[PDB]
Formats: structure tokens, C-alpha cells, sequence
DNA sequence: CATGTGATCTAATTAGATCGCATGG
DNA sequence: CATGTGATCTAATTAGATCGCATGG
């Protein structure tokens, strides 16, 4: 829908990440050869700050809460060329069983990156390239899924990062990121299944693990909860720089503010799939200027 | 908001969501008697209504939103009705340039919470104004330009469990006839 | 002492490495572009071995228990090239108020270190070239360090790594290598003040640092135990990638095991100071072959 | 360690450590009683000994080690003298070719506990043998064949807490001069 | 019939502070 | 007069296991 740009006439992308975290976003433009203008970063976990500024090097602008930004901040922070964001799912996820919806405790944090998404859009008249995307999980109440696509006016598609990475996670992806629907294919880099992850003298007892959530127990894998690696003959959990490989992050990626396992593992089950935000960002490189 | 000359005030096309007050604009006068097609639509749960249907049904110039009142028969959460509200509201605004006048207003009948309270005025861009009692979001100047009596919440917080509408905020309809036709 | 060897007689090295820690032995040597052809790591710390089995990739023969290991063993191991090791000094530091001396509690264990040498010595007959090495700190009793002395028939040479690395580290180094007595250098890679060491936007606060220890007090420096780093205007405590380059180790050399701060610390804090041993060790490689 | 005739057999030259034997050997007849140049040599004190100390005061044929008897005159952890004992050791033996028969010994008092056993034993290359009693290695192969009293000492723990440990020095007479 | 961008309670376990003094500066 | 290849005890803080069920398979 979007017209094509020479390649002369690209200017460097300005993206606007709510929910930033471990600024998975900016990574993989980064790594797609985007030069990047300006990265803007709504986020309020210490910790995940600390990864985003330092492996980084600070060119992420944090703003720290979502609910403090105004639309003055908007017009001025702007304009943005991207408009990225994933919301938290505690209370939307069918893994918690007290979860509270989309309307009451976490799951209205949605409706912000609905708000901020109406104040960074074109103004009518304004045919700018101007390209969003809304992640968040599958297993998510149906009258929640129906709502967050009515806000949005759009319907997701799913992207499972099994075809990609070595770990179920199937997430919704709302958007109007050129080629979504398209079929996804991997790459030649990409470590599909657990041993390419695995550290030297381990091996991996499966080739895909299950989903991995923030807590512990996501490791221990199936019904009765085994160990998914051997190492010495000793059955282990995984490593945190093989948490990273599953997803796609670079190795010691979370090595950051004396971070143990548990941290680590925090700010990973909340991520992207960098393999699969990289299949969805890789056609925003025909519109803005690379390096 | 330029003040219109009389001779050329059409009448309101209003659309009422949550609470349907054309019992109240037709008292006051902004809605004529033999309707036969209406200038006042009613929606109740616009879960599954569409940009194309609030275009469809016509440009408005009023927008009004409404929470149940004191009321317990209420299948939704307290915060949905801002955000389906802020939602249609979107899709009602006309055109970069205004031709007409454009007016919206929100109402809570003391449903919203202190927390949904920041959220609603974040979203409509506006601190509320108490009408005794009720609370109202709305870009008609003379309901931000007049002021009511001032009125002590930490006494009002525990008068919202006393009760266990039309009045009060008909004086809030009331600046809306400089703007349309006056039927009588 | 030892007469020079022609460049073509060089053979790769032998190294038995006891009480081997996180392998700053094979480390520094495979840094120095040694020609490593065998590597017997004494060591009984699970993750010690794990660094030094990751890190390395199984390239070093690991032994376990030192007071385990036999004379047929030395001779079957062998023949070794280079004999390296530092043994506990919890029981011979001064430090610890409570230390036992070189006869009680773990102080022992440097006998093994003397029992194990001597095994490894060529006859008499043998002119080929046999190099050893034993760190110890310098805070023991002279008393001890008189004894340790005697055993190795030899007067330890003190080296700080003050003066290659971002922090005070005095330790005594028997042995018989190549130019021990030498003056220490600094490298053009060393990074000898704190902010080398440090990550992105922190800021440190003296350019060295107390000697450090397995204990979380000594990252607080003087006698007021203040925080070493400012970030972000707030006082905080070294990183284990900052405690890695004081140490001038690579960085997240101790990123294995799920290991968090205290027990990288651990690990880190009782090693050797890199940038020291490269310095003991250069002289070897006109003794052994390139790489 | 083959036997030697008996008109080649030289006296003793042993090297007696933190014990002194020579009353105890003279009585076996394995030094002149006659002093003149001495054919013992004693030292209290190891610590601040050398090699070239131990190779100045003549080749040894005999280094003996023993711990104090339980006299609780200790100033020092019983693990020092098997340790010191070990250094001096390596000092008094001679170069691979061997001239002449080289024996050593080292007995304990029941000074030892099983952890220091172990380590003894180890640095020692020998399992100890008890005479009933004192502890004893030693490569003497009398000592390691002679099959004395075995009773464990499963007893001798709480019940226990020369001249046996005499009649192991007796078999060096197949070896040196036999004085009378 | 196996599954999950989590919350909970409790058990291990770890953080942090205090302790310690011979000894050159 | 300030320093240290640590051990301790106690205080916070995790690590781990159980919970939970609509839903395609
Ligand atoms: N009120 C708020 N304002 C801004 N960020 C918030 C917020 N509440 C929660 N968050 C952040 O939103 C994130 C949602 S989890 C999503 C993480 C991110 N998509 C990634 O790639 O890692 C969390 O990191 C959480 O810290
Ligand atoms: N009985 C034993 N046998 C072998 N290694 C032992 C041992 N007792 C302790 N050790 C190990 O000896 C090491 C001494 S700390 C020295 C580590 C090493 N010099 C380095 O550069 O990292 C410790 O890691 C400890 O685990
Ligand atoms: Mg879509
Ligand atoms: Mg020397």
C-alpha cells in the first residue's frame, strides 16, 4: 500500500518503542543494515535500561513511563517513522489464572500504545511512509484478541518462532509492516534446534523446546518436567547464554548490572524472538537509508 | 469556537452511546418533534462497531458518552466505557478543516475510580469538571468557562456509597443552543 | 640459566597446571601464541572446570583432586614442559584472621604442589628444558613463606599488579623462569586505571582499586567501604564483565554455569592477575613452538 | 638392595632426625663405640637447613625420621616432621647410579592422626607397617616382610592413648660392619 | 491431553555487614 | 593508620515447586 522510495530520496528510520524492554527492536534494525535516526524508548525496568543503554552505547532515548508521555512529547520526540511496541501480558496471558483482562490492571498498559500510536500518525494530508507494529501473546481471552484488533482497526497474524528458533512462541502481531502474511522462511543463521544453542560438552535432550516464560519451571520441559540438557552425564537446565541463543539475542546480551539467572531469565521470557521481529522489520530496508 | 448567526443554526446530529439522553435534548430543545428520521443515534455496546459505521451513519456535530449510574448490573469494567468512548470518538471527527462546529462531552456518574480517573484524563486531554453529582470531560467552552461551586471530594468520597442524571447536566446542554437551532 | 633453542627444535608445550582455578594458565599461554599440546588441569571447583572446559573447548585434560594423583600418573601425564600452580591461601593469607599456616587446614596443599614438582623433574641426565612457577599471596607469616622457600629451594620475586592492571594485587612468584627479576612493564593493552574497565556511561571514582577478594567488602574501597562506580548519578558496585578487565581477563570469561555475582566473584577473586602471568610467562615462547 | 659380603661391608653412616639413635644403635653395634670422627650425625632443628648442608656432611647410607614420643614437648604441628622429613630426604640420596645400598626410615609415635596417615603414606609411596607400638615406613625390606602381631588398632584407639622398633633397625647388619 | 511473555508460598541460599591485626607508610 | 587470593552469622532474596484451565490435537 505504501509507495517505493528511491533510494537516494531514504532518510534514517525514527522509531518510537513502547514497552521497549531489552530493546529488541532497535537490535534488530541495527543488524539489518537501518541506519537509525532516532530510537525513543518507553520503559521503566531498571535493569532492562541498563542492557539497552549499554549495549547500545547510548543511543536510546529513554522516556521512562508510557502513561507520563503527552502529546506535546509526541510532536516533539517526533516525527516517527516507526511506532513499535509490546505490551505486558500477565494479564493477559492464559498462563496466569488470575489474570485480569484487557481493561483492569496491566492489560489496559494496550490502550497507551493505543493512544501514543493516534498521536504519532500522519496528519490527513501527510502520505510520509509511516509503518507500527503491536506484539503480544496467543493465549489471550477472545474478547481481548477482538478488542485490541477493533482499537487498532487491523488483525493480526500469527508468527511462531519455531520455524526460526529452537523454542515454541506463538505470538499475534497487529501491524502494517509490508509482507506480514508472508510465508515465514528461515535463514542460513539461524539456529533452529536447541544443540545449535548449547554450550561446548552439553548435549540437548529435545531438538525445540517448550515456551519460555519468565519463571524457572518453563525450563523443566513436557508434563513431567525434565531436565532438557545432559552435561557430563548430569541432567542440567539451560544457561542464560543459551536462553539468548534461543531467542535470537546476541551471546552475554543480558550480561549486564550483575544480573544472575534468574534476572536474565526475566527480561528474556518477556522478549521478542529476534529472528521473527527480523523477518517483520526486513522490508522497512526499501524505505529507509542503510549502512 | 466562532459564535453562528441564528439564521443559519441547523440542528444537532447527535449520537448518544452508553445512556441515551434524546428524552433530555428533546426537552431542552435541540431535537424537533416529528423526528421522523432521527437526528440522535443510540448505541448501547458498540463492541462491534466499525469506523465505516459511524461514517455511515452520518457526520455529527455531538458526541455524548455516559457510565451506567450507580448502578450494579454492569456485565463491563468501569474503564471500558471511556475507552470504547475514546475509541468512536475518533471515527465521528470530521475533515483537518472544520466546517461546522464539533463538540463531544463524557460523563461519570461517580463509576470511575481515582486510577481510572488520570486515565480518562489523559486519553480526553482534559481535567473533569463536577456538576452537583456528576463528573464531565468536554470541549464545549461554556461547561470549561462557567464554574459551578466548588465542592470538598473527601465529603463526597463516602456520599458515593449513599446510593447503594438529567437535571444536573442539563444546565450542561444548555450553551449548546448558540451553536443550533432552537425548537420549541 | 638454560641455553636457546633453534626455532625448528621447538615443540609444542607440556603443561601440568595444579590447583588450575578458571584456567589463567592455558589462557595466557594460547594468548602468547604458544603451541599448547598438552594441558593437565588439577581442579575440584565444578565451576572452575566448567570455565575452563567451555572457554576452552576441551582442549585441557582435567585431573581432578590433586592429593589424588599418583607418580605412575605423573610419568603416564607426562613428560611436562612447564609445571604452574598456586595453591589455597584462605589458610595463609592475613586476611583471614583465623588462617591455620602451611601445616594445618588447607595451607597443606602447597606440599602437594612441592611433592608433584619434584615427580615432574627430569632425571638427572636430562638437559632438556623444564620451567615451574608457584604463586602464593604476600600476606603470610614469614614463618611461611620462610618454609615455602626452603621446599622450592628458591626466593619468590613479588609482582603487583598494580602496575599492569586497575587494581593492587601483591603476590609472591617462585620459580625459575626466564627473567622473573625483570621490570615490569605496561603493555599498550593493559588497562591501567578503573575507567578502562568500566561500562558505558558509569563513571569511577579512583583510578585503583583495593586487592580483591571473594568477599563482596572488597569492591567497597578505604576505611569508609564506599562504592567504587557512579551511574546515572546513583553510587553502585563493579559488574562481573568490570571485575573480568581489572583482572584482565576476557570479558564474560566467567559467563558460564548460571553463575551470578557472588560466585563469579568467587572465581575471579582468588585467580591471577592475566596481564602478570603474560609477563612471567613471555620469555617461554623462544623455548616452544609458535603459533 | 642385594646382599653384601661380609668383608666388604663398610660401617654405617646414618643421618638421625629430630631423634637420636645413637645410643640405641650403638647398642646394636653399628658405629664404633670409639667417637673419634662421628658416624652419626643429629639435628634437632631442620628448618634452616639446606642441601648443600646434607651434601657437605658426607654421603649417608641411613636417614632416620621419627616424631616426638607423646612427651607433648611440641611447639610444632605433628604434620612438620613428615614434611621437613621428606625435604632432607631428597637432599641425602645420591645420584641414580647407585654406589652403594641406600635405606630410610621414618616411625611415628601415634602422634598422626588418619589424616596426616594418608598424606605420610603418599608422600612415603608405602602403606605403614605398625610393631607392636610405633608406626613405621621404611624401605628396609625386613621391615615390609617380617610379618609382626596383626591386631587392629580398632582397640589400640583409647588403649594406647624401643626395643621392638630396635629389632627393625637389626636387619642393616647383612649390609654394613657388624661391631662388637 | 499436553500447553502457557505468571503469581504464589516456602525453602535454600545468598548479601552484606562485622570481625581481625601484623606491618610499612 | 590503612590494608587484606576470608570466615561468620544473620537478613534479605531468590529457587523451586505447585497452581491453573480453555483448547485444539
Ligand atoms: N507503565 C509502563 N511504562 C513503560 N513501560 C512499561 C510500563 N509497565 C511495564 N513496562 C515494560 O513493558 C515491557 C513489556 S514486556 C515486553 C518487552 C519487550 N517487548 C522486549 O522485546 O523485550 C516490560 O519490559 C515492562 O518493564
Ligand atoms: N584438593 C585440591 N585439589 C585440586 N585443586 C584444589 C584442591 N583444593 C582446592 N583446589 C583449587 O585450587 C584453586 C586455588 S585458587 C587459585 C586458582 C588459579 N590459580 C587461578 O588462576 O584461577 C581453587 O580454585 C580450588 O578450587
Ligand atoms: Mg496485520
Ligand atoms: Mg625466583
Amino acid at each position: 500500500l505504501y509507495p517505493a522510495i528511491p533510494a537516494a530520496r531514504r532518510r534514517p528510520i525514527r522509531v518510537l518503542s513502547l514497552f521497549d524492554g531489552i530493546a529488541t527492536g532497535y537490535l534488530v534494525l541495527k543488524e539489518l543494515g537501518i541506519k537509525v535516526g532516532k530510537y525513543v524508548a518507553s520503559e521503566v525496568c531498571e535493569e532492562s535500561i541498563a542492557v539497552g543503554t549499554v549495549k547500545h552505547e547510548g543511543n536510546i532515548k529513554y522516556v521512562n513511563d508510557v502513561r507520563n508521555i503527552t502529546k506535546k512529547n509526541i510532536e516533539e520526540w517526533g516525527p516517527f517513522d516507526l511506532v513499535i511496541g509490546g505490551s505486558p501480558c500477565n494479564d493477559l496471558s492464559n498462563v496466569n489464572p488470575a489474570r485480569k483482562g484487557l481493561y483492569e490492571g496491566t492489560g489496559r498498559l494496550f490502550f497507551e500504545f493505543y493512544h501514543l500510536l493516534n498521536y504519532s500518525r500522519p496528519k490527513e494530508g501527510d502520505d510520509r511512509p509511516f509503518f507500527w507494529m503491536f506484539e503480544n501473546v496467543v493465549a489471550m481471552k477472545v474478547g481481548d484478541k477482538r478488542d485490541i484488533s477493533r482499537f487498532l482497526e487491523c488483525n493480526p497474524v500469527m508468527i511462531d518462532a519455531i520455524k526460526v528458533s529452537a523454542a515454541h512462541r506463538a505470538r499475534y502481531f497487529w501491524g502494517n509492516l509490508p509482507g506480514m502474511n508472508r510465508p515465514v522462511i528461515a535463514s542460513k543463521n539461524d539456529k533452529l534446534e536447541l544443540q545449535d544453542c548449547l554450550e561446548y560438552n552439553r548435549i540437548a535432550k529435545l531438538k525445540k523446546v517448550q515456551t519460555i516464560t519468565t519463571k524457572s519451571n518453563s525450563i523443566k520441559q513436557g508434563k513431567n518436567q525434565l531436565f532438557p540438557v545432559v552435561m557430563n552425564g548430569k541432567e542440567d537446565v539451560l544457561w542464560c547464554t543459551e536462553l539468548e541463543r534461543i531467542f535470537g539475542f546476541p551471546v552475554h546480551y543480558t550480561d549486564v548490572s550483575n544480573m544472575g539467572r534468574g534476572a536474565r531469565q526475566k527480561l528474556l521470557g518477556r522478549s521478542w524472538s529476534v529472528p521473527v521481529i527480523r523477518h517483520l522489520f526486513a522490508p522497512l530496508k526499501d524505505y529507509f537509508a542503510c549502512e | 469556537f466562532e459564535t453562528v448567526p441564528v439564521w443559519r443554526r441547523q440542528p444537532v446530529r447527535v449520537l448518544s452511546l452508553f445512556e441515551d439522553i434524546k428524552k433530555e435534548l428533546t426537552s431542552l430543545g435541540f431535537l424537533e418533534s416529528g423526528s421522523d428520521p432521527g437526528q440522535l443515534k443510540h448505541v448501547v455496546d458498540v463492541t462491534d462497531t466499525v469506523r465505516k459505521d459511524v461514517e455511515e451513519w452520518g457526520p455529527f456535530d455531538l458526541v455524548y458518552g455516559a457510565t451506567p449510574p450507580l448502578g450494579h448490573t454492569c456485565d463491563r469494567p468501569p474503564s471500558w466505557y471511556l475507552f470504547q468512548f475514546h475509541r468512536l470518538l475518533q471515527y465521528a471527527r470530521p475533515k483537518p478543516g472544520s466546517p461546522r462546529p464539533f463538540f463531544w462531552m463524557f460523563v461519570d456518574n461517580l463509576v470511575l475510580n481515582k486510577e481510572d480517573l488520570d486515565v480518562a484524563s489523559r486519553f480526553l486531554e482534559m481535567e473533569p469538571v463536577t456538576i452537583p453529582a456528576v463528573r464531565v470531560w468536554s470541549n464545549i467552552p461554556a461547561i470549561r468557562s462557567r464554574h459551578w461551586a466548588l465542592v470538598s471530594e473527601e465529603e463526597l468520597s463516602l456520599l458515593a456509597q449513599n446510593k447503594q442524571p438529567t437535571k444536573l447536566v442539563k444546565n450542561c446542554f444548555l450553551p449548546l443552543r448558540e451553536y443550533f437551532k432552537y425548537f420549541s
